[PDB]
Formats: structure tokens, sequence, C-alpha cells
RNA sequence: GAGACUCAAAUAUAUUAAAUAGAUAUCUUCAGGAUUAUGGUGCUGAAGCUUAUGUAUAUGUAAGUGGAGCCGUACCUGUUGGUUUGUCCCAUUAUAAGGACACUAGCUUCUUAAAUGGACAAAUUGCGUCUAGCAAUAAUGAGAUUGAGCAAUAACAGGUCUGUGAUGCCCUUAGAUGUCCUGGGCUGCACGCGCGCUACAAUGAAAGUAUCAACGUGUAUUUCCUAGACCGAGAGGUCCGGGUAAACCGCUGAACCACUUUCAUGCUUGGGAUUGUGAACUGAAACUGUUCACGAUGAACUUGGAAUUCCCAGUAAGUGUGAGUCAUUAACUCGCAUUGAUUACGUCCCUGCCCUUUGUACACACC
């Protein structure tokens, strides 16, 4: 009868993750979407390391490359006609929303 | 020749190959002889020290 | 069991299925080098069944005792071929069929309070063995 | 001794003290509190410095 | 209530040498049961004096590379050696140990860079820290060569230097290699 | 059909360098196929700020 | 060059002879019983385990790689 | 006790080693067969070097000569798939020493990959021999 | 969890020590909290000090944290 | 430029934060002790035991059998499931509130942050040129939680035309240096040289037992991670899953080390090069070999000359593991954790290096 819709949020900027809890959850608990707070995911840090010189002739140094990906989880207990407006607004650069229908 | 001696003041350590504090040091029974000996290894102030050769100190200035 | 340490508590229980006729001996108990690291055979079979004491805490804390999750992580402390030492998988063999030696799935139907508690009743007697 | 003070902590210590010695305290922890008022900073260890140095000279 | 070092008493162990008293803090403040401390014992220059001794010995005998790193093996070897030093000369083996450590002190001259030349001259007195900590070092070696190609084990080998350094040492052991060194620096002095 | 051997779905040949078509210096496996010297050029803006 | 390669054996011809040497030799251990000749290295430990009639022994060290003993001092 | 230093075919036994490790002194057999062929000849492995009187060690020779009837499988042998006569052997310093130059002298006519490398002195298993082996 | 066959057991020294204080800090008594510290703090073996000394990351050009390997015919 | 700054466990969860962990709590279920209280029972045959066949060997019973225990509960010690706005409601197939109760019949310590806290230094100290008088003293998450990245002006005939559709010019083009095919080689060897691997053994090589990681990684236009059963000396193979990943592999329950034994220093059981043989795997294809299994084969090697490298706290070294390349191939390189020392806390002899002074007959600068 009543639906539970878990909505994960992934991005790279933690500020954009601070920007999606800035306005999505506040425009939903006015109508009580049962957010269960900002559910933090552990980050998926990506390390690559490479040499610097093409044609590696001399002083064999290296060069480390880092990448930080972060999520935060918003689960909701509401039917699908409720959450349709929240998918439209608010939108954010670099952030991704994953809600499946079927 | 079982003379003991305790230090009143450190002077400079001529380190580089043989770190030793050339230190002014007086005896216990002959405490008026504040001789300036050279002690290989790490030392602290007021450290009592065994000795046999208590006669001349290999004079080096600073 | 979570009593005193299972050095000798393994050692007694190895005798008891050997006592009770439930040996269920592998026919190559004097052949196998119990894994791809040993230069010599084991001394005897008296380890081969004895890891019921290990699963009594691993059914308790790790998993239902699947044989692939079993043989991997215990009994690997090896020096393999000379460039250099590495890890192993120990490749058990017949103690896949040591469930028959006991007579989503569960691995023992008697290690809940039935025959594990006998070993507890052995170690409660071993409290009285260690009473002097 | 070995923790000397750089230019920015030195060249701002004067320009706040000769102006706002009035209504200024000796208490470093509230002198921590007043640096965000009378000037701006991008980072909190600089207020650990630029309040620490003015209080290491305030009694002087 | 401060007792039970490993099996026996801890205190009433005096250092029988001026001038090493109050320098090797044995047991009058630090009733420590184990030779194992974790945190940090060389932070500034002044840290090897506020510490026990068997914690240094168990830090010391882990050597050779293939044995270095392992302090628990050193926890094995000295406590079982301690029973050999308790069974013979039924005095507390720490009282043997402090008598072992002061006879093994190279309380003499050494060699030093000349302020006009090379390492020729006489560092006429040695530091008490170098007296104690090389005395740990000069015995730590000789346990191994007493068991390199002998079938015998270093438990009884390290028991051999503790019995002779406690007294005046006999013919050259791990306790020696220093008393001979006292002579060749007395040759320049 | 003819004169083209090498059933290329085994070995390095030929799963090679979908960013530069250069073989002997390849980063193959991260889902990149980048020819790591070209990854120097195109490190950005495919994330990968250096930090430490 | 030391050789020491003796008859590794139960050593019955000196079994009664090693039976009497342990008094008053309180430094008994697997090295010193093979420091005495006709070397058994392992069962000469067991020779003192055959001395475990609670007589002339005090087995106080029971370990891997060393089992150090003491004679039964009265 | 009694006699300790025995004599078996083309070997000898010391009076200190266990019966399993002194079995390795025989050529052609390592410490594999300490548990394999001695318990198959019901020799007690904890017995010392003075023991195992000759009424027991001759049965070990029957395992040496006839390994197939003593429950030793084919993937626990020395040489498999002869292929000459197809039979399987474990040979202890009697025929194995002749079997070294055997299977080399056949391949000299064949001049195979690993055949003719034994003339000048090299390695038949592939290592870059240009650097090592001066 | 974590740690090792030495290190993880050393954290248990911090485990027993702080529990007695916190149960005495709020529940039993101020001086009961006091009488378990003073007898401890004479040397105390840092039973409550959680040193943050963890391992130090590597560097390229070496095998380890700070060591390296050299003499390419220098 | 340096610093400042950015990135990393220590830091009040005091705030909201979990399909990670869970703390808990009790509901439980997985129940021994008699540690408990015993009610019934106890020498009367209990407990325990076998035989018979049926049922598809277990079980039933009697006999067999045997001479004290039997059986139930609670307390003590353990699985489990939900304990999400708890219970009982409901709508619902079942969560919630709506209905009340504890009014909290599981909350956030915890891992995770998303924050701000965070030695945040007038911290006192016979004041050094009134200023940068070490002192260890003060804290008691904090005596830097502490390493990295970052890097100016001028330069080198350093290296890279073989990383590129970066390129001058040079060269070539149906007869290619281009190109695809089949081969071969890049691996071949009297020899020299460097990075690096296991050693040379009782602190050891074996057997056993105990039983601690962390960085990570894992398959939808490519064969990944593998759970489970099963078979096989092994190698592996079969059958059936999980998993696009806090959720599964996985609580990755890593190694060395701890604990009894076998050994009895004897090129030994140290050390595994060395060569046969079969059995295997991956792939069209394995041959100074693609690697891998067994039972043989046990050499050099016993601490290594002159020379000579590396480094100061969780560091050195010992000890694994992941990733990187990868049809299969680490024996190397980057990262990760574990075990954990000695020694310096200095100085300018040493090779050093920084525009201070001075010397010159040195240009391409003491080669």
């Amino acid at each position: 009868s009543v639906h539970r819709i878990r909505i994960t949020l992934t991005s790279r900027n933690v500020r954009s993750l601070e920007n999606v809890c800035r306005d999505l959850i506040n425009g939903a608990k006015n109508q009580n979407l049962r957010v269960k707070g900002p559910v933090r995911m552990p980050t998926k840090t990506l390390r690559i390391t490479t040499r610097k010189t093409p044609c590696g002739e001399g002083s064999k140094t290296w060069d480390r490359f880092q990448m930080r990906i972060h999520k935060r989880i918003i689960d909701l207990h509401s039917p699908s006609e409720i959450v349709k407006k929240i998918t439209s607004i608010n939108i954010e650069p670099g952030v991704e929303v994953e809600v499946t229908i079927a | 020749p079982v003379v003991w001696a305790r230090v009143m003041k450190v002077l400079g350590r001529t380190g580089s190959q043989g770190q030793c504090t050339q230190v002014k040091v007086e005896f216990l029974g002959e405490q008026n002889r504040q001789i300036i000996r050279n002690v290989k290894g790490p030392v602290r102030e007021g450290d009592i020290l065994t000795l046999l050769e208590s006669e001349r100190e290999a004079r080096r200035l600073r | 069991v979570k009593d005193i340490d299972q050095h000798a508590v393994t050692k007694a229980v190895a005798v008891f299925l050997k006592k009770t006729g439930k040996l269920k001996v592998p026919d190559q108990m004097d052949i196998v080098k119990t894994a791809k690291f040993k230069e010599l055979a084991p001394y005897d079979p008296d380890w081969f069944y004895v890891r019921c004491a290990s699963i009594l805490r691993h059914l308790y804390h790790r998993s239902p005792a699947g044989v692939g999750s079993i043989t991997k992580i215990y009994g690997g402390r090896k020096r393999n071929g000379v460039h250099p030492s590495h890890f192993c998988r120990a490749a058990d063999g017949a103690a896949r069929k040591a469930l028959q030696a006991l007579e989503g799935r569960k691995l023992s139907s008697i290690g809940q309070r039935d025959l594990d508690r006998i070993a507890n009743q052995i170690v409660f007697k071993q409290r009285d063995a260690a009473k002097q | 001794m070995g923790r000397v003070r750089t230019k920015t902590v030195k060249k701002a210590a004067k320009v706040i003290i000769e102006k706002y010695y009035t209504r200024l305290t000796l208490d470093f922890h509230t002198n921590k509190r007043i640096c965000e008022e009378v000037a701006i900073i991008p980072t909190k260890p600089l207020r650990n410095k630029i309040a620490g140095y003015v209080t290491h000279l305030m009694g002087r | 209530e401060i007792k039970l070092f490993g099996r026996w008493s801890c205190d009433d162990v005096t250092v029988n040498d001026i001038s090493l008293q109050d320098y090797i803090s044995v047991k009058e403040k630090f009733a420590r049961y184990l030779p194992h401390s974790a945190g940090r014992y060389a932070a500034k220059r002044f840290r090897k004096a506020q510490c026990p001794i068997v914690e240094r010995l168990t830090c010391s005998l882990m050597m050779k590379g293939r044995n270095n790193g392992k302090k628990l093996m050193a926890c094995r070897i000295v406590k079982h050696s301690f029973e050999i030093i308790h069974l013979l000369t039924g005095e507390n083996p720490l009282q043997i140990l402090v008598s072992a450590i002061i006879n093994s002190g190279p309380r003499e001259d050494s060699t030093r860079i000349g302020r006009a030349g090379t390492v020729r001259r006489q560092a006429v007195d040695v530091s008490p820290l170098r007296r104690v900590n090389q005395a740990i070092w000069l015995l730590c070696t000789g346990a191994r060569e007493a068991a390199f190609r002998n079938i015998k084990t270093i438990a009884e080998c390290l028991a051999d230097e503790l019995i002779n350094a406690a007294k005046g040492s006999s013919n050259s052991y791990a306790i020696k290699k220093k008393d001979e060194l006292e002579r060749v620096a007395k040759s320049n002095r | 059909t003819l004169w083209y051997s090498h059933p290329r779905k085994y070995g390095q040949g030929s799963r090679c360098c979908r960013a530069c078509s250069n073989r002997h210096g390849l980063i193959r496996k991260y889902g990149l196929n980048i020819c790591r010297q070209c990854f120097r050029e195109y490190a950005n803006d495919i994330g990968f700020k250096k930090l430490d | 060059r030391d050789k020491l390669n003796n008859q590794v054996l139960f050593d019955k011809a000196t079994y009664e002879k090693l039976y009497k040497e342990v008094p008053a030799y309180k430094l008994i251990t697997p090295s010193v019983v093979s420091e005495r000749l006709k070397i058994r290295g392992s069962l000469a430990k067991r020779a003192l385990i055959e001395l475990r009639e609670k007589g002339l022994i005090k087995q106080v060290v029971q370990h891997h790689s060393q089992v150090i003993y003491t004679r039964a001092t009265k | 006790k009694f006699q300790h230093i025995l004599r078996i075919m083309n070997t000898n036994i010391d009076g200190k080693r266990k019966v399993g490790i002194a079995m390795t002194a025989i050529k052609g057999v390592g410490r594999r067969y300490s548990n394999i062929v001695l318990k198959k000849a019901d020799v007690d492995l904890t017995k010392r070097a003075g023991e195992c009187t000759e009424e027991e060690v001759d049965k070990v020779v029957t395992i040496i000569s006839n390994p197939l009837q003593y429950k030793v499988p084919n993937w626990f042998l020395n040489r498999q798939k002869d292929i000459i006569d197809g039979k399987y052997w474990q040979l202890t310093s009697s025929n194995l020493d002749s079997k070294l130059r055997d299977d080399l002298e056949r391949l000299k006519k064949i001049r195979s990959h690993r055949g003719l490398r034994h003339y000048w002195g090299l390695r038949v298993r592939g290592q870059h021999t240009k650097t090592t082996g001066r | 969890s974590g740690g090792g066959h030495v290190a993880q057991i050393y954290a248990i020294r911090q485990a027993i020590s702080k529990a007695l204080v916190a149960f005495y800090q709020k529940y039993v008594d101020e001086a009961s909290k006091k009488e378990i510290k003073d007898i401890l703090v004479q040397y105390d073996r840092t039973l409550l000090v959680g040193d943050p000394r963890r391992c130090e990351p590597k560097k390229f050009g070496g095998p380890g944290a700070r060591a390296r390997y050299q003499k390419s015919y220098r």
C-alpha cells in the first residue's frame, strides 16, 4: 500500500553534498518525507601513481594522483506521487540521484 | 687510583669523530681540583664519574 | 567453547571420537602432506578431524563452516618455493566428509548443545581434573 | 627560540595594537576572540599566531 | 605488594658501584613486572636513565636481522635464563645482574679524534651512559657466538656471562673484549 | 577473410590504447586505456588532483 | 674442529652412571647431559623424564627449545 | 644395547638419526617415503637407529623393487610414463644411476630441443645463460 | 579488534583503566575517583595515555618509510 | 621565493547521521551447572545398554540390560530474530502515526562526517642588544595528531623525433623503411658490471596448537571477485550461487611470532640450485621453458676481501598482503599493515653545499 523510496546521492564535491542537504531535506520535512537524517557513506578514495618522465631516463621519481568520491543517503517512506516534485527540485551540478521505478 | 669525580659545568663538545664533552670536573675527596677532562659519550650535569687517570687533562682551549 | 584455552581442549576431543568408534579414518591418512607446503607427512591423523573446536567458535562468529572459507585462512603460515615465502590454501580433502564422522544450511546437528556440551562436560570434568 | 614570527604576523600585530589597544584584554583566549572582529583571516592557526604574538608582547 | 618480577622478588637490589648509583634506576621506584614497554624511550637526549634494564636487554638481544624485531623471543630467553641464575647463587638474579653490569663497565679510557689529528688520543674517561649501554652491548654479542655452531642454546649461554660478570670475570668472555680495550687505551694514555 | 591472422581477443594484442593508439606504454586497466604519458596531458579535467 | 658425533642411543651402559651424577649436579639441562659424552640430544631429556619418580630432580622449566632442570635439593 | 650401525644395499646408516631420516641417506629416496614406505613395511617411525632388525628392512626392499603392490599410486613416484615398456619404477642407486645417461642417449639421434645441449655444457631448462655461469 | 598479537592487547591497558574512573566520576564518589588515580599515577605505565604513534607512509625511491637504496656507481 | 596555504589517524558525538557496526535492553531461542532451589522421584531398577522386525539403517517397544539416578523450572553462560514513531493498534500482505503505554517494551558510545573543536603557545621559568631568558615544567583526546604535495630568477647543446595527427628538415613509397602473414629474434655465451631475491641454520629447520591486520581491488559490448556443495596426491575439475559492491566475496578473522614435540650442529633434517620423469593449467601454438603439481636429484653456500650503500620513532630491520602491469607469468615498482630495536641528539676531519672576505696570468671558467 504505502511505499518506501530510498534515494542515494553521489557526487565529488562535499560542498555540493552540503548543498543538497541545504535545500532538499528542508523542502521535504515540511511535508515529512521521513528522511532519517543525512546518512553518510564512507568515501571511495581513488589512488593512481605514475612516473613523471616519458622515456624514463633519469632520477626515477614518481607522481601520485588522488581522487575523492563521496555519498550521502536519503531514504524516504512515501508513495511515488509524493516524491515527484522532489526529483524536479532542487537540482545540483555534479550530484547524482538514483531512484528506480521498475 | 679509584678516584671519583662529579661535574659542575659542561663546556663545548668537540663532536665530529669522537663526540666528547670536554667538561670541568672536580673530585670528591679532592674537590678543589676542578680539572677539565674529556668524556666520550652523553652526560648530564651533576653526574658523578669514576676515574683512574686524575693527573693531567690534555689541555685544549675554546 | 569459550572456556580455558583450546590447546589441550583440542587434544582431549581428538581422543574421544577416536575412543567412541567414530574415527571414520581416511584411507590415505599416511599419504597426504596436508597442503602444498610440507616436505614431510604429518605425524598422524590427530589434527585432521580436530578442528571441530575451531568451528565451534567459527559457527559462533564467522559463518556456517563452508569448506572454501574454512581451508583458506586457517593453517596458512607457509614458506613456499624459495623466491620468497608466500601464502597457501591447504586443500583439505576427506574432512569434507567428516560430517559423516559426526554420525542457509547448518553444518552440525549435534554441536549446538548435544555433543559440544559433552566436551563442555569434559572440560567441566577437566575443572575437576585440574582441581588438584 | 626556534619559532620566529613571519612578516604577516609581525606587520599586522602593530596595526591592530596602535589602533585597538583600547577595549583589548590580556586574556589570549578572548584575544583569540577579538581578531576575527578587528580584521579578517582565512584560517584559524593564523589566529593562533596573530593573537599569540600580540599577547606575547601585550605585557611588554 | 610490588613483588613478583617473574617468579621472585624485585627490590632490595642495590647498585654496588660509585659512580653508577641513582643512574641505573633498578627497582626503587619502578616495580615493573615485564621487560616490555611500548611507547617511546628516546625522545630527547635524556631518556635512557628513567627506565628499567631487562626491558633494555629484551630490546638488546633481538639482533642479527633474522632474530631482530622480535621482543617476545627475548621475553622467552631471559626469563628462562633468569631461573638458571636463580637456581645457581640463590640470591635474586637481579642482584647478580647489577653486579654483572658494573664489572662489565669499561670504566676506563678509549680512543678519540685528536684536536690536531685522528682517532689516536685518549678519551680518558667514558660516560656513565656509554658505560652502562655498551656493557649491555658487549654481553649481547657473546651469547650468539657461544651458540652459533654449537648445538647448545643461548639460554644456557647467556647464563654463562651472568655468572662470571657478577663476580670478577674470569678469562675472556662477552664480559671481556673491554678489559683488553682498557689496556690499549692505557697505552696511549 | 584472408591474410589477417591473430584472433586478437587474447593477450595484449590488440586491446591497446583507446586514447592515443600507442602500445608499449599503456595503462590498460582502470577502465581508462590512456597511454600514461597522454594521461599527463589529460589528467584534467578527469578529476585526479594530486594531494600527497 | 670439534666433532662430538657419538652413539645416539638410550645409553643404558651409562644410564645408571648418569643416574648418579645428577646429585649433586644442580645445573642439569639437555645441554649438559649431552655435554657429557655418548650424546643423546633428545631422549636424554627423556632420561630425566625417566627421572620423574620425584627423586633427585626438580623439573621447573618445561618449554619449547629448552627444558631446564634442577636436582632435588633436600 | 646391541648393534647400531647396519648396512643396506649400496648405503649405510648412522647411529644417531631416526629410521625415517636415515632412510633418506639411501640414494633415490627423500623424506617423502619416511611415512610412505616405512609404515607400508610397518616399520615404527619412532624407533631409533639401533632398532629395525633385518627381518623388517628386507620388506622395504620389496617396496623398492615392487612399488605397485604396496598401494603407492602413480602420481607419487619418481618417473611416470616410461614410455619404454610402459612400466613404472622407483630406483635406488642401482638402475637410476644408469637411467641418467638413459633417455639422453636416445635423444642424441633425435637431436631435440633439450637433447644436444648436453654436449657442450649448458642448461636445458630455459634460463638466460648469457650472464650467469661464467 | 585490529592491532596485533602485541599491540591490540596493549589497548586493553587503556580499557580497564578508564572504566574505573568514569564509573567513579559520576556514580560512586569524587574521592573514590581520586583514590584510584594517585596510587596509579606514581609511574602508571601510561595506562591511560593513548599515544597516537602510528605508522609513517612510504616514499618512492626506497623500500620503506624513509630508507632508500643507492650506489648506482655513484 | 621561504612561510602562509591544501591533504592524514589523535580531538566534546555536545548537536542531527546509518540497509556498516552495534552498544545495550529485554523478548527470546541455542542450555550445561546442581553454581542454583529442587516438585515428582531414587536401589522397588532410574540412568545407561542390546536383540527382533516393521517403517526408508534410524526409530518403537519388550526382552537384553543394569544398579543410581531420573525429570521440570528459575539463577548463573551461550544462538537467534525483529526490536526503524517501542507496544497494541490498523490502512496494509505485513512497518509508522492515527489509540494509549514504557509514556520510551534498544539508543547512537560505535565505524562513518557533513561540521566546528582541535600545544588555541602571556605555559612559569636568578631576561639574553628590554624583543626568539631550551628547559624538560601546564595540560592529562592534545607535550607537533605530522608526513607529504607545493616550489623563483637564470640555466644544460641532460633526456626524450621511438607517447602523440608536436614538428622543421632529411629519407622512402606499386619494388616499402610503410603494410599484413608464416617463421625467427629481442632470452642465445669462454666474460665483466649494478639493482634484488633464499641462504649460510638452535633465536634454527620441522611438525602442531593459539589465533591479530590494514591499504586496496572485483563482471554487461568484457571473463572479474569468488560463496557453496562435490571429485581429485596434487594440479585442478564439476555442479550451483553471491556480487557492480559499507550491504557479496569478507567480520577479508594476513603473516612472522606465541605452545608442546621431532630433531642433537653433524654442508645435517641447514640450504634447493641442479636433471630425469609424468601429471596439470592458461591460451591456435610452449621448445636456455607459459607457469604449476608430485616422487626423485641435494651442488655451491658455514656471516663473505679491499672497497661500499641506507637511515633517527612506530623509524631502522624482520614479516606478510593488496594494487600496477597481466590469455596465463614477479622473481621487480608503487602503496598497505604487523613485529619492533641499537645509536647520535653532535661536529665540520670527511665528500659536502649557501650572494662574507682575499687571491690570481683562469674565455668553453682547475677536467
